């Protein structure tokens, strides 16, 4: 441990960089590369210096949780290592992150880019589920620490539900909900471009993202909230002030019914996707009840949340209430099927929220890589 | 998930498959009259703002066929009552809107007719045409108070944004 | 404080001398993908480990895995050094003679215990009951035996062996359960179908009358809570599983039951010791817990013995661990100090005890 | 008919039902035994092309009837106006009976067939006898596989030997399930329920048992001539490589999918070396393979090598001279799948006329049981 390990997590919308043993990432940047379209190969910019730049074509080399172009990911990693982290790759261990359901070809090309081009002494590619579940222990009681749970991996691409039992991932029972944050901001944009005038066309996405991040929450029932909005408008209606890109003319808009119809499309995907109609309360149940029969109870007792799109207020409460409602009826049916002589034990359903929820994968990577025995796990240079 | 019917009396009637409930009426109409105030009109409009987004909807009850009709007509009423300014002129426009021979279920031109009962009898047609017209006229008085604002007498922007939506992706006006 | 370490095909037992309960009872099963996963941890990670049994039918087949089990017994379960004090061990009767010392040489080559008194399993259960003369049933997990003992001596010409044991019964119970509709499949769901066997199975006198009563009146039905929230009502297999011991033709074996072999055990013996041996038939093992199994034996033997004398059949409550206690009451005794297979014999004679001290 | 030319023989299985007339060397109709309900009843071939939009159920398991409300609806489809068009009142039937079946089930099918269908003749036959009746032999050993469990059963002259019958709990279902697990570790996700019949075509088309494992691994590691591309209904192209010769080897090594045992090759040895000494040579020469789960390429050529090696290091230890005198032969004609049917096509032809082979309708009008 003469120098700490490096942790880099690559995503569809953001990339997180840092050193092992720290609680927070040192850099959360967008995953954008901008180039110009000799030594013209190195004339490029990454991250916040690539969102707007006049004479430079920008693009995104990660889409849907897979790599589309590798010539761009190589350069992205060069300027991750040599500009921001400022680490020589010849004397640091690396802990990268793979998407769920990754091919061996995609896993091996990363090792090629690392070993053959950077002389990395050691590399470790880790699944996201166990690292997400490891971070759950920071805000849990001392008497309960296990590697058994179900992770609802949300974010910017597609939402996964992955169960893990005793340290390993059960590959068959992984299911995808195609809803994520990008769909939520696309939905709230269409809501806002029907009622309010004063939004320039260029800054529509930025205003939608700001309204999503600042004011947004979930409600038990929709009709009561709609009634409360009209009955008493002063309490539940706020104003948002923005700065124009041209001539600095300030503008104002009112936030109304788009506050709590934004994160509702998790629980009612037919509002915004016509080809999918199954609420998330049922996908978790159907994934849990397709597993081995001896590990059904511990998975319900530990349903952790990892990802930025689970950051809304009272998100876990709806999952808890719906899952309790849909398991109680099933136990009632089973009890009535066998008369009334014996009452089964009610299943305890629980969802755990933490302070560390936006960057849980990076935190798990930092905790795993700080242990002394981590250096006995990685693949060395001679193995390749 | 979807908000199904309400107020199903055991002793009702099922001409076609509608459900005749007491309605607080003041224009005209042969019907049983109402002793209370919570008619199906004020109940249906209370449920309106959450139902427009639902693309699939189960036919739980007979009187649910009342909710599929009012909620589908208020969409057209909001669509028409957009460019008017005065509350009185808008009220006159909704009053004249009720005087129109829309196609009832049972004839071509009525969409979403697969979930309806055909009045082949000689007697059901006139009562259905009378009552659906009466209901479409009666909705206007209670919609007038809420479409416009009482402070400045323009259509409120909150109401005039569920204008492009169609309940179950199929509106009355084809 | 001698260690009693009783081996077995199902569940290995280990503990001290002074106690009256086995402190370490854990399954004898070895998993492979680290390699040293044995016991409960092997059972937990069933999704990656290819489990296998070292011991089969009472004779050690694989020897490396048995060494791993012995290593796990003396390190994690007991947390003591191997050579602190003597250790006692047991092996089933009718074993290969060389296999008695094949474990002695691998014990000395890695532990060097001060002494051994390697003995038969059935000779000491009779002492645990409290007498020196009687017939013994080792109705266990891998095999079943009928063994008569007179004045502490095991007669090798008067024993019988049966392959029927607990695992065959559990497989048969699975086969019956598939027919009702509640399908149980694969080896992961074994540990629960064993659980129905423990507390929802018994034996009946009139096998046919019990079937008639069960089929006619549906009062012999019981509800069981699976660990999923489901409840299973179970009917007529509550007596069709344990009856396989008295009629092995259900599975298919043509061998006789465990009720005629207790007769052949004592026919192959002297005239003058039978009055002593009928008087005390002693049960033992893990597969003789069922309620009312004394009464079926007491009714069957009386129909097959002479009517001019008395048959008394008894059983303690602590039948499951009777092999362990019988060891511990023999290891700690006054005149027991002088006759061990001690270390100095092996140190003086070199590798010659393996064919000299076979008594 | 009056002269007896309307006997119909059908083989009922867990995966496929094969029905036809006697005197023909081919099945008249084959169809899969699926009945399902949507999420009125879609029974038979229609439950194959569409099953993602349908809930399926298999009404049998190794001869054991799971539900006695779906077999009637399947038999109506068989003996109905879409496959066979029989006038049910004037017919006689020959059915199969798998080894080691309980009594109640045997006399429940016979009981229900005379009542709700009114046939005129019923017989039930052991499949081990029928397999050898189609081969011309009378004493032999049948190693039958399929979608249930793999049975090894000997048979002396006409009558089986239930005491010496062995069973192994792996079949085509376990192999096609294991192939899903293997294909999961390449980036190809097939769900357990709705894609069961899509991977079955991959198993049927591209799978084989290796003769020498060493050359298989050498060609798999240093050469790319094992990878083949398979097209799907969606239009995707997947690639299957070294997984071809790993899935079928759960049969010879049963511990790879958590099954405790000895494998088919060693279980055959343990079955032949458990009878009286005089008849052991009568079984070595005549071993017949039957069933659809023994049509992999190379499965004939591996059991010979395994038995020769298992018989040259367990019985005749060393002394490699007398193996030439020891003759071992395995019979496996390219018509392995339907050998249960073809035997039934012979036994109904020879005994078509004499009225003691069949169970008469009038027998159950008075007695209600049978002794034949
Ligand atoms: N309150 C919030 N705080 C932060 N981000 C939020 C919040 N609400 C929504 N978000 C969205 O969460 C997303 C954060 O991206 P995140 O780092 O979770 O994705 P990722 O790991 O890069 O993506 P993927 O897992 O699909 O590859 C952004 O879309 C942001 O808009
Ligand atoms: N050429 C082939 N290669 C590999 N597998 C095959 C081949 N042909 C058929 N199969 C498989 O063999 C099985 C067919 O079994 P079969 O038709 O013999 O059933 P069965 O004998 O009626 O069944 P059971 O005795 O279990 O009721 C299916 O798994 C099918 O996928
Ligand atoms: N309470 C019980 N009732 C009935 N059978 C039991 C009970 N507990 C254990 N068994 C059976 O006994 C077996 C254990 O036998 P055991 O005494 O360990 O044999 P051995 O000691 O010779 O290996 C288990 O496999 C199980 O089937
Ligand atoms: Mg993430
Ligand atoms: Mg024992
Ligand atoms: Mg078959």
């Amino acid at each position: 441990g003469r120098l700490p390990a490096c942790v880099v997590d690559c995503g569809t919308g953001y990339t997180k960089l840092g050193y092992a043993g720290n609680t927070e990432p040192q850099f959360i940047i967008p995953s954008c590369i901008a180039i110009k379209e000799g030594v013209d190969d190195l004339d490029f910019f990454i991250g916040d210096e690539a969102i707007e730049k006049p004479t430079y074509a920008t693009k995104w080399p990660i889409r849907h949780g897979i790599v589309e172009d590798w010539d761009l990911m190589e350069r992205f990693m060069e300027q991750v290592i040599f500009k921001y982290l400022r680490a020589e790759p010849e004397d640091h261990y690396f802990l990268l992150t793979e998407p769920p359901l990754n091919t061996p070809e995609n896993r091996e090309y990363t090792a090629e880019i690392m070993f053959e081009s950077f002389n990395v002494p050691g590399l470790y590619i880790a699944v996201q589920a166990v690292l997400a579940l490891a971070a759950s222990w920071t805000s849990r009681q001392v008497g309960e620490r296990t590697l058994t749970g179900t992770v609802i991996d949300s974010g910017d691409g597609v939402t996964h539900v992955i169960p893990v039992a005793e340290g390993y991932v059960i590959g068959s029972c992984i299911k995808h909900i195609p809803i994520a944050g990008r769909d939520i901001t696309y939905f709230i944009q269409q809501l806002l471009r029907d009622r309010e005038v004063g939004i320039p066309p260029e800054q529509s996405l930025e205003t939608a993202k700001a309204v999503k991040e600042r004011y947004s929450y979930v409600c038990p029932d929709l009709v009561k909230e709609f009634n409360k909005y009209d009955t008493d408008g002063s309490k539940w209606i706020k104003q948002y002030t923005g700065i124009n890109a041209i001539s600095k003319k300030e503008f104002s808009i009112d936030v109304g019914y788009e506050r709590f119809l934004g994160p509702e499309i998790f629980f009612h995907p037919e509002f915004a996707n016509p080809d999918f109609t199954q609420p998330i309360s049922e996908v978790v149940d159907e994934v849990i009840q397709n597993c081995p029969i001896d590990v059904r109870r511990p998975l319900y007792k530990n349903i952790v949340l990892s990802g930025g799109s689970t950051m809304f207020r009272d998100f876990g409460r709806r999952l808890q209430r719906d899952l309790k409602r849909t398991v109680d009826a099933r136990l009632k049916l089973s009890e009535e099927l066998s008369g009334g002589r014996l009452k089964p034990k009610p299943i305890d359903v629980q969802v755990i929220t933490h302070h560390m929820q936006r960057y849980a994968v990076w935190f798990g990577g930092s905790m795993l890589a700080s242990t002394p025995e981590f250096y006995q796990v990685c693949h060395t240079k001679k193995d390749y | 998930p979807a908000y199904h019917s309400s107020l199903m009396d055991p002793d009702t009637k099922l001409i076609g498959n509608m459900a005749l409930l007491p309605i607080r009426s003041q224009f005209k109409g042969p019907a049983p009259r109402e002793t209370k105030d919570t008619d199906i009109v004020d109940e249906a409009i209370y449920y309106f703002k959450a139902n427009v987004f639902f693309k699939n909807y189960e036919i739980k009850n007979e009187a649910d066929r009342t909710l599929i009709y009012i909620t589908l007509y208020i969409s057209e009423c909001l669509k028409k009552l957009q460019k008017c300014n005065s509350k009185s002129q808008g009220e006159k426009e909704m009053y004249t809107l009720g005087i129109t021979n829309f196609p009832i279920p049972g004839e071509p031109g009525f969409p979403l007719n697969a979930i309806y009962a055909k009045p082949a009898n000689k007697q059901e047609d006139e009562v259905m045409r009378a009552y659906l017209q009466q209901l479409r006229q009666e909705t206007g008085l209670r919609l007038c108070e809420k479409v416009f604002d009482p402070q400045n007498d323009k259509p409120s922007k909150w109401w005039t944004c569920f204008v492009k939506r169609q309940f179950m992706n199929k509106s009355l006006s084809g | 404080t001698a260690l009693v370490c009783d081996n077995g095909s199902g569940l290995v037992k280990a503990g001290f001398a002074g106690d009256d309960a086995p402190r370490a009872v854990f399954p004898s099963i070895v998993g492979r993908p680290k390699d040293s996963y044995v016991g409960d941890e092997a059972q937990s990670k069933r999704g990656i480990l290819t489990l296998k049994y070292p011991i089969e039918h009472g004779i050690i087949t694989n020897w490396d895995d048995m060494e791993k089990i012995w290593h796990h017994t003396f390190y994690n379960e007991l947390r003591v050094a191997p050579e602190e004090h003597p250790t006692l061990l047991t092996e089933a009767p009718l074993n290969p003679k060389a296999n008695r010392e094949k474990m002695t040489q691998i014990m000395f080559e890695t532990f060097n215990v001060p002494a051994m008194y390697v003995a038969i399993q059935a000779v000491l259960s009779l002492y645990a009951s409290g007498r020196t003369t009687g017939i013994v049933l080792d109705s266990g997990d891998g095999v079943t035996h009928n063994v008569p003992i007179y004045e502490g001596y095991a007669l090798p010409h008067a024993i019988m062996r049966l392959d029927l044991a607990g695992r065959d019964l559990t497989d048969y119970l699975m086969k019956i359960l598939t027919e009702r509709g509640y399908s149980f499949v694969t080896t992961a769901e074994r540990e629960i179908v064993r659980d129905i066997k423990e507390k929802l199975c018994y034996v009946a006198l009139d096998f046919e009358n019990e079937m008639a009563t069960a089929a006619s009146s549906s009062s012999l039905e019981k509800s069981y809570e699976l660990p999923d929230g489901q409840v299973i009502t179970i009917g007529n297999e509550r007596f069709r599983c344990p009856e396989t011991l008295f009629q092995p033709s259900f599975i298919g074996m043509e061998s006789a039951g465990i009720h005629e072999t207790t007769y052949n055990s004592i026919m192959k013996c002297d005239i003058d010791i039978r009055k002593d041996l009928y008087a005390n038939n002693v049960m033992s093992g893990g597969t003789t817990m069922y309620p009312g199994i004394a009464d079926r034996m007491q009714k069957e033997i009386t129909a097959l013995a002479p009517s001019t004398m008395k048959i008394k059949i008894i059983a303690p409550p602590e039948r499951k661990y009777s092999v362990w206690i019988g060891g511990s009451i023999l290891a700690s005794l006054s005149t027991f100090q002088q006759m061990w297979i001690t270390k100095q014999e092996y140190d003086e004679a070199g590798p010659s005890i393996v064919h000299r001290k076979c008594f | 008919d009056s002269q007896g030319r309307k006997v119909v023989v059908c083989d009922n299985g867990t995966g496929f039902v094969k029905c036809g007339y006697a005197g023909s060397n081919f099945p008249e109709h084959i169809f899969p035994a699926l009945v399902g309900r949507p999420i009125d009843l879609m029974v038979g071939d229609e439950a194959s092309e569409l099953r993602s939009m349908l809930e399926v159920n298999y009404p049998m398991e190794n001869g054991i009837v799971r539900n006695w409300d779906d077999m009637k609806h399947l038999w109506d489809y068989t003996f109905g106006p879409e496959k066979l068009n029989i006038d049910t009142r004037n017919c006689k039937i020959l059915l199969t009976e798998p080894p080691m079946n309980p009594t109640k089930n045997r006399e429940k099918i016979v009981e229900v067939m005379f009542e709700t269908y009114q046939f005129s003749g019923v017989y039930v036959a052991i499949q081990a006898v029928l397999t050898l009746y189609a081969q011309g032999l009378l004493t032999g050993v049948v190693v039958d596989s399929g979608d249930g469990v793999t049975h090894i059963c000997p048979v002396y002259e006409g009558f089986s030997l239930p005491h010496l019958t062995r069973r192994l709990d792996i079949a085509g279902r376990d192999i096609t399930r294991y192939l899903i697990k293997l294909l999961l570790l390449r980036g190809y996700a097939f769900n357990h329920s709705a894609d069961f019949e899509t991977v079955r075509m991959i198993k049927e088309k591209l799978c084989y048992v290796g003769y020498n494992i060493e050359q298989e691994q050498k060609l798999a590691l240093e050469t790319t001539v094992l990878v083949e591309s398979y097209t799907l209904p969606d239009g995707r192209i997947i690639k299957v490589g070294g997984e071809r010769f790993e899935a079928p080897e759960a049969l010879f090594q049963p511990h790879l999918i958590n099954v405790e045992g000895v494998g088919v090759a060693e279980l055959l040895f343990n079955t032949i070396q458990a009878a009286d000494i005089d008849t052991r040579s009568e079984f070595y020469k005549h071993i017949v393979l039957s069933g659809g789960s023994t049509m992999y390429p190379g499965l004939p050529s591996r059991l010979e090598r395994e038995l020769k090696q298992l018989y040259l290091e367990r019985v005749l230890k060393g002394d490699v001279e007398k193996l030439s005198k020891f003759k071992i032969r395995i019979e496996d004609p390219p018509r392995r799948k339907h050998m249960v049917f073809l035997g039934g096509a012979v036994l109904a032809d020879i005994m078509k006329d004499k009225d003691n082979f069949w169970m008469t309708r009038q027998e159950y009008q008075e007695k209600g049981v049978r002794v034949l």
